[PDB]
């Protein structure tokens, strides 16, 4: 009854959702042709929150999907849940934008931004009672940071008490993978920064780091990784969608969790992750869950939070267990380490469990985390994006076609402050 | 007698109610699978086409 | 009924029909979709609850005068 | 004819109440298709259920509750629970969209759209009421439909019934765990909209029960099916003068005058004394005099404050069972005697007892056995003094570094109401101040 | 209403708890459900409809012989909240025992004794004994001595010490907690008397046949001592003496009691075959000192104060009769100032026979008493053998590790040597 419009924006912002409906879909039962044939109907009594219903109970996804290269765009169509999204909501471009970022915000991004205004406001006007936004998207492309940038600026002027939601791949500290990439991450935290009521932070070679260690698999191609992030991002949008014994959704998670409105950039993990080998071993508690969330080593992005210390942290527990189990085991991980707690909130936690689980397991649980070690990596791309400025390095794919050098001196600004607004904050 | 004779109706009442529910059930059914076969048909004559 | 036995994240083979435990005091529950409030109106009645004398709290003689004027 | 509305808001006013509604149910035939039984009774007359029922011309009833949220979820499950029969379809009045943690959005933006309709809903039990006298508010602390939206009940509750006696049950945030960062910003600016609001105002922070269920009984690991089942025993304590006849039958009017010295002082503790496993119930016996002074402990209060600090300003009993009025009149002797449990000087009589018939019931997996005797205490305490003190040392953290305001101000909230809050709580707590001072 | 609590702690105390409570549990029949198949109401205590509770502790600072108590035989014949365990060991150690660790359970036992103090109307005495041994015996029974004197003042309150034999021993730095027990029982308790009892391992196999014993068939006899003193207030009698009329008679100056004696037929039944037992001769066989309970000798001391526990075919003209042929030979030396030297107490019911023991069944007993100065010597021996390991500071670190000082160790010997500058003139 209240419900999100998920919309995708990139090559990685299209791969993802491909897996994120791909996950979503048989949790509550869904043929690959779009017709539901689950066991229980309790997954069918609110499936309109992330579904939409057609003729003889064939149901569509109600996700808007944009990318401007045609030829990855096709590769979801193709896929084994290609056949479920609409036609009409694939919005293409003819033409790519070759990963410079103004070119997805001024020259061809607002060629097609218009066509992608349209299928939403008329998409938004079939719903109800809407709630939020989705968005998934990278930093490092033109395809993606551009897109989703423009989209996000004017989407503020027609819904604006709407509660937003992106879901961003920052690029990774050792390596990252285009040249050009920090002028376009650091333009696109300046229309990150203001709008988005949330936002959250997803290294991809944190990730690497969990196919490293944890989960140790062989060979992890990126519809593992797709697979090990979607999950978390269902998570988060869950107690709207099951009921509970003490439920949050995004408004309850966003209004106590954020102390102040520049300060919204999030970390988030997902809690029983088990190789196969530690499967047959593994312990299976409540206490167990709080040696996995609140590991720096499981943690997908990079910084490990002994650096700086949490503002407030976030803990939704998908399963049907003791409430006082989670409260007894939540001041314990307080008290043994209060060194990386700050002292002016007295109680950091935020507590949430829904019922259902995801299914076939016990109990699972997602930590969101709003931390003071980001500014490790926020200091990292501020030095990094002054070592191409300063010498003009890779000027004038971006001068000579939009936005003059004050927009960069700009966004240093927009980027300074806010490393110097975490700092103040972290004592 | 009275105070018993209110139950009778009530129980009545609820037992055709029920009644009515399951016949406006079974015919929203024959309209959907009615539809199907028509997009059925569709299909068909799209692909000899 | 797995996504993949061994998916690029968790998977589970099962029979949700066994997936449920019974009720002595009710019926068999779907744990895979197990009610967290399940417990709630799940029980079986018992006049072993029921205590002593049902001597229970009414006052009709007061509406038989008070329902009713007076001097 | 003595009708008593119960009006539930917010997550914890449903859960609570799912609990109370389970065994006001259970005391008396109703079962879930709300028709009692045929035993092809010739009598029948009964008439206790007509505090919390009303008659229909078949054989159901209605409860008397008002179901209130902004969250559709939690009222969803009352919807197609197995009491989806016995509620009157009306009565679960759910909202829109979630209040989400803030008093400004439950108390000006998003609670104020809903309440247009639940107020004429109170009408409609209202009338039906012949003698009624006043009604039951189960609210929270933490959440915005709970802290702000019943702030606004009381604003207008009063100025349309004016003296019916208003009490609630609170859940108040605990001093040392939590759920939420924001709730010491809601547990003050909700003082101020209840201190002058609210005729009487049971309170019970949930530490004691979450220690007392560890503890007195043999289990770890509970729930909030075993918090609310403990909560759901003590309103039925309370209002059991009204359903049942007993020796001396103290009403809902008559405790107020027993119980709060001044105006501004009507915050009492609560107690309940024989919880026992059943596998404990039957190695002791629980006596008259063996549930009082195992009632006056410092560990079994359902509230985290020590009575050993303060001193005793009124204390009210009511016994529940076999009990004669001769040895509740014994154990006071017992208990006044000692010179650990100081009572404030101006009251030398201090006491308020009250004496009822029927033991008992248990809900069938119930973790508090059946006894015959059973005894709710409720007591005024100075010693609730430093629950308070304990709480505003967590808002000048809040509020001098000004964290976590800007979601607030821009609801249609401004800030004069932060700066306003914290001196009237301030006052509130001068108060307690000055009562325990001795007069000479 | 005339109640007593009974205290088994150590584990020589547990194997007296096998043996004092299976004859409790033979004086009255009692089944290990608590129903039987009103003498009882000095230790039960009825509950609502038909359970019966032992206000008795075994205080043990290890879960292990606790849990061996529990998977024994009367698994709810004892009530398992009463008895004291603790999650960390002492061992030894009285820090540990008194401040570190005991701190945290003292309000819990605290709560348990004002919980059956409301039972507790006309109490006669706590009875308490310990072993010196450990931590299951020292500190936390002192602990518990201090806190209920100052929380009652007035309530009876009497120990049966326990005491390490000279020459063998479990632990052997043991002596520093005897030399604090002996400064620290002198304040809050009013009696402490003779469970030292190293004597039994010679009276176990000496008079009843049972060599290759264990402390259980000692403990026997521990147990048979228990019945013979609180017997008499348990069971009506001809001339009976309850405990506060016996802490109103037995003490002459007030830190000088500690007297030495036994339950007198110690007899098996290849003995019993052939003597005839008389109240005479069993006196005239106990008054022998060889079988004493306590390892010193009053036949070249002085036969200062004594007591008579008397039970079942007993006539007072046999009582007088071995009174007056004992009191006239001086191969036992009486005393210079007090003339007579006998009191006396009857009981009608004889005791009770527990099968597995070194005993056997008897028409009658007796007892008797004998508070000497032959404690004198035996201090002087440990005042012999203590010296040597604190000349050169033994073990001295563990102690003050958690929570003490040099100066108790500074203040209790001469406070010792007090008590035995009380002893030196009598």
């Amino acid at each position: 009854m209240r419900e999100i419009v998920h919309l995708q924006a990139g090559q990685c912002g299209n791969q993802i959702g491909a897996k994120f409906w791909e996950v979503i879909s048989d949790e509550h039962g869904i043929d690959p042709t779009g017709t539901y044939h689950g066991d229980s109907d309790l997954q069918l009594e609110r499936i309109n929150v992330y579904y939409n219903e057609a003729t003889g109970g064939k149901y569509v996804p109600r996700a808007v999907l944009v990318d401007l290269e045609p030829g990855t765009m096709d590769s979801v169509r193709s896929g084994p849940f290609g056949q479920i999204f609409r036609p009409d909501n694939f919005v293409f471009g003819q033409s790519g934008a070759g990963n410079n970022w103004a070119k997805g915000h001024y020259t061809e991004g607002a060629e097609l931004v218009d066509s992608v205004l349209d299928v939403v406001r008329k998409e938004a006007e079939s719903c109800d009672c809407l709630q939020g936004f989705q968005l998934t998207h990278s930093l490092g492309g033109g395809t993606g940071s551009g897109m989703g940038t423009l989209l996000i600026s004017k989407i503020r002027e027609e819904y604006p008490d709407r509660i937003m939601n992106t879901f961003s791949v920052v690029p990774s500290p050792k390596v990252s993978d285009t040249v050009v990439e920090p002028y376009n991450a650091t333009l696109s935290v300046h229309q990150l920064v203001e709008n988005t009521d949330e936002t959250y932070c997803i290294d991809n070679e944190a990730l690497y780091d969990i196919c490293f260690r944890t989960l140790k698999l062989t060979t992890p191609t990126y519809g593992d990784l797709n697979h090990l992030v979607s999950a978390t991002m269902s998570g988060v949008t869950t107690c709207l969608r099951f009921p509970g014994q003490l439920n949050a959704d995004l408004r309850k998670l966003a209004v106590n969790m954020v102390p102040f409105p520049r300060l919204h950039f999030f970390m988030p993990g997902f809690a029983p992750l088990t190789s196969r080998g530690s499967q047959q071993y593994r312990a299976l508690t409540v206490p167990e869950l709080t040696q996995q969330m609140f590991d720096a080593k499981n943690m997908m992005a990079a910084c490990d939070p002994r650096h700086g210390r949490y503002l407030t942290v976030a803990a939704v527990f998908r399963g049907r267990m003791s409430m006082k189990e989670v409260d007894e085991q939540m001041l314990n991980v307080q008290n043994k380490n209060s060194s990386y707690f700050v002292e002016w909130i007295p109680n950091n936690v935020k507590t949430a469990v829904c019922d259902i689980p995801p299914r076939g397991l016990k109990m699972s649980a997602t930590f969101i985390g709003n931390s003071t070690a980001i500014q490790e990596l926020f200091k990292r791309i501020s030095e990094q994006f002054t070592a191409m400025f300063r010498r003009k390095a890779f000027l004038h794919w971006y001068t000579g076609e939009g936005m003059d050098e004050m927009e960069f001196t700009e966004a240093e600004s927009n980027m300074n402050d806010l490393v110097s607004e975490y700092q103040q904050y972290q004592d | 007698r009275r105070q018993r004779e209110m139950k009778q109706d009530f129980e009545d009442q609820m037992a055709l109610k029920e009644l009515i529910l399951q016949a406006a059930k079974e015919e929203e059914e024959t309209f959907k699978k009615a539809m199907l076969a028509k997009f059925a048909e569709d299909d068909r004559i799209e692909l000899m086409n | 009924p797995a996504l993949c036995v061994n998916p690029g994240n968790p998977v589970f083979s099962c029979m949700l029909d066994p997936k449920t435990l019974h009720t002595a005091t009710s019926l068999s529950k779907a744990q895979m979709i197990m009610y967290k409030t399940s417990a709630s109106q799940y029980g079986a009645f018992s006049p072993r609850p029921f205590f002593f004398p049902c001597k229970f709290l009414p006052q009709e003689q007061a509406f038989t005068e008070h329902l009713k004027t007076t001097g | 004819m003595r009708e008593c509305i119960s009006i539930h808001v917010g997550q914890a006013g449903v859960q609570i109440g799912n609990a109370c509604w389970e065994l006001y149910c259970l005391e008396h035939g109703i079962q879930p298709d709300g028709q009692m039984p045929s035993d092809k009774t010739i009598g029948g007359g009964d008439d206790s259920f007509n505090t919390f029922f009303s008659e229909t011309g078949a054989g159901k009833h209605v409860p008397r509750a008002v179901f209130v949220d902004l969250e559709p979820t939690v009222i969803d499950e009352v919807r197609t629970g197995t009491y989806r029969q016995l509620f009157h379809p009306e009565q679960l009045i759910t909202g829109k969209e979630d209040a989400a943690n803030n008093y400004a959005r439950g108390h000006y933006t998003i609670g104020k759209e809903i309440i247009d309709l639940v107020l004429d809903r109170i009408r409609k039990l209202a009338d039906q009421c012949t003698g009624l006298q006043g009604f039951l508010v189960f609210h929270s602390f933490g959440g915005g439909t709970g802290s702000g939206f019943t702030s606004l009940l009381m604003e207008r509750l009063s100025v349309d019934y004016g003296k019916k006696s208003k009490l609630e049950f609170s859940i108040y945030p605990a001093p040392q765990v939590s759920t939420a960062v924001v709730e010491p910003y809601n547990s003050i600016l909700t003082t101020h909209t209840t201190l002058e609001h609210s005729d009487c105002a049971f309170m019970v922070d949930n530490e004691a029960i979450y220690d007392i269920c560890r503890r007195n009984l043999d289990i770890e690991r509970p729930t909030y099916t075993n918090l609310n089942r403990l909560i759901g025993q003590i309103v039925s304590s309370i209002t059991a003068s009204l359903r049942f006849d007993g020796a001396l039958n103290v009403d809902l009017t008559e405790f107020q005058t027993n119980l709060v010295p001044y105006p501004r002082i009507h915050f009492p503790l609560a107690t309940y004394a024989p919880v026992i496993s059943a596998e404990k119930a039957y190695h002791e016996q629980l006596s008259v005099a063996e549930i009082t002074n195992a009632c006056f402990e410092p560990a079994n209060q359902m509230v985290k404050c020590d009575p050993r600090h303060g001193k005793y300003m009124a204390c009210c009993l009511l016994y529940r069972g076999d009990v004669v009025p001769k040895d509740v009149n014994a154990a006071i002797a017992t208990i006044k005697t000692k010179r650990t449990i100081q009572f404030v000087d101006w009251c030398p009589t201090g006491f308020k007892v009250g004496i009822n018939y029927q033991p008992p019931t248990v809900v069938p997996g119930g973790d508090l056995a059946k006894v015959q005797r059973a005894v709710c205490m409720l007591s005024n305490t100075t010693a609730i003094a430093e629950a308070w003190a304990r709480l505003d040392h967590k808002f000048d953290l809040m509020y001098a570094k000004r964290a976590f305001v800007h979601w607030y101000v821009g609801e249609g909230m401004e800030e004069g109401e932060f700066s306003e809050a914290r001196e009237d709580m301030a006052a509130l707590e001068k108060d307690y101040e000055e009562v325990g001072v001795d007069s000479v």
